């Protein structure tokens, strides 16, 4: 092999890429809900007075003391 | 002296594995949850209805 | 004269270090929160025990201004 080794091989092809990224963690659950609203004062006195003044009158006519006239 | 150079070497070995990459993200924070319940008016009508009932013998000490 | 061709050449350099993982996905969002709690019967009860006295603390008003004639 009188002659000189030959000229290097090329560079080998680039490495692979790595391991991807794994998926991020889930989100926390979300907050509670708000609370439930209250009626209002003025529709518990709508849909409320009228059974009152009835149950008034019809007790107080049991007990001989019934009341002024009440609305036709 | 010398003869002709040699034939080319082969390729190289491939190259290292690149490293990991980052993990996504967390997800965001859930939606908050449902509202409570708000009366009905058939469920307002039967509580007043119960207090009445509760109290008859208060509204008779009012009404003797 | 001429030798013989020399012996093949040595391998060739490793080739260039692979690039870092694609990046991961964003994650999943939590659930929904939990319901808010209902709304309790007391304001109802507070109310409704609010007209009862007012109602009969006006039987004793109504039968005492029947009697002056100034209702």
């Amino acid at each position: 092999g009188s002659g000189p080794p030959g000229p290097p091989g090329p560079p080998g092809p680039p490495g692979a890429r790595g391991q991807a990224g794994v998926m991020g963690f889930p989100g926390p659950p979300g907050p509670p809900g708000p609370p439930g609203k209250e009626a209002s004062e003025q529709r518990i006195r709508e849909l409320c007075g009228g059974m009152i003044s009835e149950q008034i009158a019809q007790l107080a006519a049991h007990l001989r003391k019934p009341l002024a006239p009440g609305s036709i | 002296g010398s003869g002709p150079p040699g034939p080319p070497g082969p390729p190289g070995p491939p190259g290292a594995r690149g490293q990991a990459g980052v993990m996504g993200f967390p997800g965001p924070p859930g939606p908050p949850g449902p509202p409570g319940r708000a009366p009905t008016d058939q469920h307002i009508k039967q509580v007043c209805m119960r207090v009445i009932q509760e109290h008859f013998a208060e509204m008779a000490a009012s009404l003797k | 004269g001429s030798g013989p061709p020399g012996p093949p050449g040595p391998p060739g350099p490793p080739g260039a270090r692979g690039e870092p993982g694609n990046i991961g996905f964003p994650g999943p969002p939590g659930p929904p929160g939990p319901p808010g709690r209902d709304a309790t019967d007391q304001h109802i009860v507070d109310v409704a025990l609010k007209m009862l006295q007012e109602q009969l603390a006006e039987v004793a008003v109504s039968a005492k201004r029947e009697a002056l004639g100034a209702v």
